[PDB]
């Protein structure tokens, strides 16, 4: 009972986004080096290469 | 696709920060002489124009 | 170190070394005349006759 009432506010507010975001939240703040830098390395095979 | 491009920047570390960052003091041009190479002569217009 | 606010985000850190292939023509501008002395002068002398 003390748990089921808190599913929508303490569990779902986290279990929805903990493991994708909040669990790697310290790793989330270095995804800006993924989408912009190291995933751009996968695109650096062409984008800087053609230049 | 990252891996074929992940093999450049790893060794690019030991290529840049040891050499370029030094060359401001050895070159007298950097801030000592080129700041007035022209200004020894080419700014004669400060008095040759008058 | 204000000048470092952009260096890392170039992937290849230098802004113009990735451009060096395009900038290479400007560096060879001194040696462009050597190309004129290499084959074009050799071409010129032959056709001068």
């Amino acid at each position: 009972c003390t748990h089921i009432q808190n599913l929508q506010q303490l569990l779902f507010a986290s279990s929805t986004t903990a493991q994708p975001i909040l669990t790697p939240w310290p790793l989330m703040k270095e995804l800006d080096e993924m989408g912009k830098i190291n995933s751009k390395l996968s695109t650096a095979v062409e984008e800087v290469t053609l230049e | 696709v990252m891996a074929v491009k992940e093999e450049q920047y790893i060794q690019q570390y030991k290529k840049y920060e040891m050499l370029l960052n030094r060359v401001g003091y050895t070159p007298k041009i950097s801030h000592r002489e080129l700041v007035e190479m022209a200004e020894h002569r080419k700014e004669l217009d400060k008095m040759t124009k008058p | 170190y204000v000048r470092g606010l952009l260096d890392e985000w170039w992937e290849q850190p230098a802004s113009t070394v990735v451009d060096w292939v395009t900038v290479d023509g400007q560096s060879v501008a001194a040696w462009q005349n050597h190309v004129k002395q290499l084959l074009a002068f050799y071409d010129k002398e032959s056709l001068r006759t």
